């Protein structure tokens, strides 16, 4: 057994499992052999009136495998198979004639909760680390084990809902008083062994006394809800009331999907189609529409962005020399503080520096809030949050830059600027010091040159907003080192952000594929399509935000500076509408803050149901018409979409993307690229890698414009090929 | 021996006021009222002229707002001096030792040569409202000054228990104990030795340091509270007072809420002899120190024994005395394990080995804290004064008084017999 | 010229540098804060500026008198947030206005002693509100302590026949404990010395513009600017508002009225503020390659009769330590006094003036001697900067080496009055 281990003590029994790397504790077919095993041992033995079942392994109780999820996937049913025997398993549990109780140290995530679900007593240690939830709707699957059944009839049918449809992991003491967990258990400190080890132990003997009482019978002493919870939860006795549950509910996933996504929509109905049936219904209804999903287009293509995620959570170059210990932000703006918060709290030491006090505050404001709301949260304490923002030393001069091991530039784009800045700091610098440029469109190359040691100049293209986005996206040069690339991608991972490399461009990866999509959205506003009427062809096609309102919210203006700095350097392929309508705007008065049909109510930037009065008179005035097969509102959609992902597949080709994988994350992660398809790389591998290509010849020659599909695109198409697999 | 050129510095008697159990006798006193108890007990006792003390110091945690520098106000009731300065020093549990420390800080200075250590502490709160005392800190558009409070207001009330990083005192020991692994059974133990140990010692009529005091309200008192020991087989029926319900930590084997006061004179022994005063014992070396208040708050003793102990330049054989801070069964247990561990020592504490686990025979003889009571930042001085009693009535030479504190602190300290 | 020079046995002692909040008026724009939250700040402008290694601080210690029950031990909480060690354990002080005093003498103690080379002083207070109640919060409690299953309901009932001759109570602080206000004894200290009224708005008027140009001519260097939540951000203080001498006689008094002296200008203010200051031994300080302000030289702390004479601090204080270091008035070139009232110097003057006074209660041969009001507070003091009892006491030795400096000269005399009838007077040597 290198999975399952065995022990007993007195008479309760005491499984512990482990798997053999150790790294995390997940659901092989094996490990379920040798627990099947090592249960029917204790189950059968007259000697064992009880037991406990705790995870060795530090890092987590259990996560659930993706293993055999996909690999031993071959027909439709040998998925809904496995779900059937996994759901045998913990029924066994379940209706177990001796008491089990689930000792959850770490992570107890998908299959592991369904299990501790099953058992009598379930009891987690009060740790951040320890999270309860059923992310399975994430990989657009949903829980194969009982977890549609249990979970709604242990926690409330609202609750159990949220639980597994956003698949939120819950905090330890929010499990406890949800009812998902019965007893909670701090961690302790300092012993004679190290705090886990020891920490591990105690709860062991706790989870043993509580095993032993079960098995004695004596368990009458249980809480009091209340009056809300007495009320609320008999209200959803009534079955009509319970529909307008299913309903409010579908409803919200419904609008809030667009209907893209099918999980979410199935686990509303297994859920219902077993508590409204019977619990054999259920589970049965459950087994297969689990397996069901698993086929979908949209689970395969979340499984990929999973995946990527997890790869590009990983330091590709390996730790590096100099570890940053201080860090240097320099502009505190809102990129500025947003990237000083995200490193401050992390407990690094960071400088934030501006020119004039009162930027140097509205900066030092938004990293406080920051972290103050986190509070509010429950996330950090009163004193932590204080604490955390001590080691946010702001200036105005570069007082402490002396010991700077990183510096990050976050200033506005303008060349000239970020040179006079790499300059100044330069001279001030270590020479170890490593100085990086949060810069969209201008290349490290063009701002590296000034730089009196290249090597150590490097790329960190962030998201917005930085306090709550996860992609960063970061530039190498020919010049950049590989230890100054290797220590400025372990800063962005300690930041906690996914992280895609890619090769300097002009206009990298993300910025650059953005740009052609740009284009087209201002050429079918001015082929007499509005934003109203794009916003939803968009959004409605699995986009987070309307192509229109996209700009009106990320910069009119700031549209240009790129449209046609970027549409200069290229101009050819990304020549779509007229930039003089666009120009039309800034000239004539218009911004995404105020006036353009993006606005809101009072001086609190507050409410939407308006777009903008005028932006029509001044569009009618220069606005082409139609074409005949490229008018469709199907057509308008892949329009931007093949642009987009042509570029993107290019990237690839050029050599600017390292992987697919990559290039999907960022796509997704970064542009909002519709995570059903996968990812602008998935999306040829499922969609079609030649019918994507004839719908894109069809937005080429019939619409007179070089925007015709690159080599690797058309490599794949001629051939019967994929990126990812 | 002792050191050389550096002044020596001794103590020629000490005091305290019975250790009462919160809300029992002393309940309508204000905690000024229990210092100046102390210092007539002592300036009686003592029979120390008013006018030679150069410098009073007292310890307290919880202030009384009206009296901010309790030592001062208590000193001037009491009978000393005007001329004779005082201030208040606040640390936590070890508040009362701080006390003797500035003090004694200020004799080897040369800054004076008598002074009176000592601290107080009564245990019946005082909690305020956070705001419903601030649309309150405003004292014909007068009138309509407060409807703009009156917008909506909703006060309530204040705080006080837990700790300024989160977590309360015992709730740490009982995961403290848990730790180190300490039984349940291991603490109602002990715990059923310091009542036993005390009342003992009581009877006996040891606890000297105790000078009777006549309340206002009350008869008069004599006695401590906290004598009241059980059987095991009781102590083990309880349930649990900190983490429930598998706790380990319970009612009684924890301390209590106590009212109470000490003092204590101070002086150098070129006066207390040219004084003509037969001293008590010196106050040699001292030692303080701080940890992590997350994880390891009740490790004072641990971290702080062995800096003075080897500062000195003593080990734990050339001790025949301990007298530590009962704030937990749990807590000493538990500190008793990290100190004889050479695992803890090598990891945390840095060293080569282990502490050394102090004979548990020599510990705590006339029973502790957990038994008489813990009147924060009075409770530092019963120690000494009970160490240097024992040194004494029991024999021996170098005593050694250590206790751990809130705000993740800790104090050692050696005590050198007097012949 | 002058006798100078130091102990030789006893190792030196030195301030590296220090620092403290801008003093603002209370109720200002420290309104929304916690007391241990400018001592943070104050700690961590300190930890700053002077770049100390967080590990070496081996003893830190904090001034303050009005408590912030949370924060008991004021010191050590600040300690925590700012970033200072675990290790490194710290102890709160209350002493009255010389809170702060008493924060670096305890310390500097530690360091002769031999106990440490390196501690951090300062202080901290926060004129916000401390009102409480008794009987309500009485009645209070006894409605905790848990009965069989719910019957502790009789507990009230003898309740509700308490409130029936006055409803509850509900007190707090301004007086004194030995009954009198701290500003109504200046009225009467001054009286006492016959301190007239146009005297006190004089000086008072002094300190303010006096201030005001050492701030713009920027010699207030002890103050690091401090960024609030709520505010935008502060960097000066808030006292500097000097009037015209006209001006302030055409006010009312304020604390012996109708016939007083003292007003409400020609006294100081409620004030919120916090001071921090790195003390370390000579040996170390040049060893860690610093260049020490000044040496902690002599100091002395003394006590008087509350009722009739509690602010005559200095004027027993001045010479008991100016002798037992062994100079006088005219080895002393630079003065920092404690502004408390304008009444209360030019009183505590006229009494270190008297050869009576000294003959008499003082006890002594010939008088104190009248500090020279030249090198007296050059750079304004308490009454026209603030007053943040226990915060205060810093801000003083801290402007008086920095005096030394930046005006030139080796021996400060820093003294002060202080509540509970005390006082503080220090010798600070200034270093090459």
């Amino acid at each position: 057994r290198t999975h399952i281990n065995y022990g007993v003590k007195g008479d309760v029994a005491v499984v512990r499992i482990n798997s053999p790397n150790s790294k995390v504790n997940t659901l092989s077919k094996e490990l379920h052999s040798e627990f099947s095993e090592v249960m029917n041992e204790i189950w059968a033995s007259d000697q064992i009136r009880s037991a406990v079942l705790i995870s060795s392994k530090p890092g987590c109780f259990i996560a659930g495998a993706d293993i055999n999820m996909l690999a031993a996937c071959k027909t439709l049913q040998e998925v809904t198979q496995l779900s059937q025997e996994a759901q045998r398993i913990v029924e066994k549990l379940e209706k177990s004639t001796k008491p089990i109780v689930a000792a959850i140290n770490g992570s107890c995530l998908g299959g592991g909760l369904e299990v501790a679900i099953s058992c009598q007593y379930r009891i987690a240690t009060k740790d951040r680390k320890t999270v309860l939830g059923t992310p399975e709707v994430l990989l657009g699957a949903l829980p194969g084990a009982g977890g549609t059944q249990r979970l709604p009839k242990m926690v409330g049918v609202p609750a159990a809902l949220d639980m597994m449809l956003t698949g939120r992991s819950i905090r330890a003491d929010r499990a406890k008083k949800m009812g998902l967990v019965d007893q909670l258990v701090e961690p302790l400190g300092p012993g004679l062994k190290p705090p886990e080890e020891r920490t591990i132990e105690y709860l062991e003997e706790v989870a043993i006394t509580f095993a032993k009482g079960l098995a004695d019978k004596k368990i009458s002493p249980k809480r009091d809800k209340g009056l809300v919870e007495k009320l609320t939860a008999y209200a959803m006795t009534i079955p009509f009331v319970r529909q307008q549950v299913y309903k409010k509910v579908e409803e919200k996933v419904r609008k809030q999907t667009k209907g893209l996504y099918p999980a979410p929509l199935k686990i509303i109905d297994v859920v219902k189609t077993g508590i409204e049936q019977g619990s054999d219904a259920g589970y049965l209804c459950e087994s297969q529409k689990f397996g069901e999903l698993v086929m979908t287009k949209e689970s395969k293509a979340l499984m990929g962005l999973y995946h990527g995620q997890v790869l590009c959570k990983k330091n590709k170059f390996g730790a590096p020399q100099k570890d940053v210990k201080h860090l240097a932000i320099l502009g505190a703006g809102l990129m500025g503080a947003g990237i000083a918060q995200v490193s401050v709290d992390k407990g690094l030491k960071t400088i934030l520096k501006d020119a004039t006090l009162t930027a140097l505050d509205r900066g030092q404001q938004q990293v406080f809030k920051g972290l103050n709301d986190k509070v509010k949260k429950k996330a950090l304490t009163s004193f932590e949050r204080d604490s955390i923002f001590s080691n946010l030393t702001g200036q105005l001069d570069y007082q402490g830059f002396e010991k700077a091991d990183m510096v990050i530039e976050a200033v506005f784009e303008d060349l000239s600027l970020k040179h006079r800045v790499l300059k100044e700091v330069e001279a001030v610098i270590p020479d170890h010091c490593i100085f990086a440029s949060n810069t969209s469109a201008l290349p490290i190359s063009e701002i590296a040159a000034v730089s009196k040691r290249p090597e150590k100049v490097i790329g960190m293209h962030y998201f917005s907003p930085v306090d709550k986005m996860q992609l960063l996206e970061i530039i190498t040069t020919e010049k950049t080192s590989k230890d100054t690339s290797a220590s400025a991608v372990a800063v962005g991972l300690k930041q906690g952000k996914v992280i895609i490399v890619v090769k300097d461009g002009p206009g990298f990866y993300t910025t650059r594929c953005l740009a052609p999509m740009m284009s087209e959205v201002i050429r079918i506003l001015q082929e007499g399509v509005d934003p109203k009427k794009l916003d939803s062809l968009t959004t409605s096609f699995g986009f987070p935000v309307g192509a229109a309102t996209l700009v009106d919210e990320v910069g009119v203006d700031v549209a240009k500076h790129v449209a046609e700095d970027l549409g200069k350097v290229f101009g050819e392929r990304f020549g779509g509408g007229n930039p003089e309508l666009l120009t039309q705007m800034v000239s004539k008065g218009f911004l995404g803050r105020k006036s353009g049909k993006g606005f809101y109510i009072y001086q609190e930037g507050v409410k939407r149901k308006d777009l903008n009065s005028d932006m029509d008179s001044i569009l009618a005035s220069l606005k082409l018409p139609p074409k005949s097969e490229v008018s469709s509102d199907e057509d308008i959609q892949f329009r931007l979409v093949t642009r987009f992902v042509n570029e993107a597949v290019m990237c690839l080709q050029e050599g600017i993307l390292a992987t697919p994988a990559e290039g999907d994350i960022g796509a997704v992660f970064g542009l909002g690229f519709p995570p059903c398809l996968g990812g602008p790389f998935r999306f040829v591998d499922l969609y079609g890698a030649q019918k994507i290509v004839d719908r894109l010849k069809k937005y080429e020659a019939a619409y007179g414009k070089q925007f015709t599909p690159c080599q690797l695109l058309a490599d794949h198409a001629n051939s019967p090929n994929k990126k990812f697999y | 021996l002792a050191k050389p050129n550096i002044r020596n510095v001794v103590v020629v008697d000490g005091v305290r006021t019975p250790f009462l159990l919160s809300g029992t006798s002393y309940k309508d006193l204000m905690p000024h009222d229990l210092a100046r108890a102390a210092l007539t007990g002592l300036l009686h006792r003592t029979s120390v002229p008013k006018e030679v003390v150069d410098y009073i110091i007292f310890g307290t945690v919880i202030q009384e707002v009206k009296t901010s520098n309790v030592a001062r106000e208590a000193a001037l009731g009491a009978g000393f001096s005007d001329k004779t300065p005082a201030h208040t020093v606040t640390m936590a549990c070890i508040s009362a030792n701080q006390a003797m420390t500035t003090g004694v800080g200020l004799i080897a200075s040369g800054q004076c040569d008598v002074i009176v250590a000592g601290g107080v502490e009564l245990m019946s709160d005082v909690p305020i409202r956070h705001s419903r005392k601030m649309r309150k800190l405003m004292l014909q558009r007068l009138s309509l000054i407060s409807k703009f409070r009156f917008n909506f207001l909703a006060p309530e009330l204040p705080a006080v228990s837990e700790f300024s990083t989160s977590e309360t005192m015992g709730h740490s020991a009982d995961r403290l104990a848990a730790a180190f692994a300490v039984s349940r059974l291991e603490q109602d133990e002990y715990a059923l030795r310091s009542h036993s140990l005390a009342k003992k010692a009581q009877d006996e009529g040891l606890l000297s340091d105790v000078v009777p005091f006549k309340v206002p309200g009350k008869d008069t008192v004599t006695k401590d509270n906290g004598i009241r020991p059980s059987s095991l087989e009781q102590m083990a029926k309880l349930k649990p007072a900190f983490i429930k319900p598998y706790g380990t930590v319970t009612a009684a084997n924890s301390s209590f809420l106590t009212d109470g006061a000490s003092a204590m004179l101070i002086m150098a022994e070129e006066k207390a002899l040219a004084m003509g005063y037969k001293p008590k014992a010196y106050l040699r070396d001292f030692m303080y120190v701080s940890q992590d208040p997350k994880d390891q708050l009740l490790l004072g003793p641990t971290y702080a024994t062995p800096k003075v102990l080897e500062k000195a330049g003593l080990t734990m054989n050339d001790i025949d005395a301990f007298e530590f801070h009962e704030a937990f069964s749990g807590q000493i247990l538990a500190n008793f394990k990290a100190m004889d561990s050479d695992w803890f020592a090598e990891n945390y504490m840095g060293r080569k080995t282990k502490v050394g686990l102090p004979p548990l025979e020599k510990f705590n003889n006339w029973g502790g804290s957990l038994s008489l009571g813990h009147p924060f930042g009075a409770t530092g001085c019963r120690l000494v004064m009970a160490a240097a009693n024992r040194l004494r009535k029991e024999g021996g030479q170098y005593g050694l008084v250590a206790a751990c504190a809130a705000g993740g602190q800790g104090h050692a300290m050696i005590v050198e017999a007097y012949p």
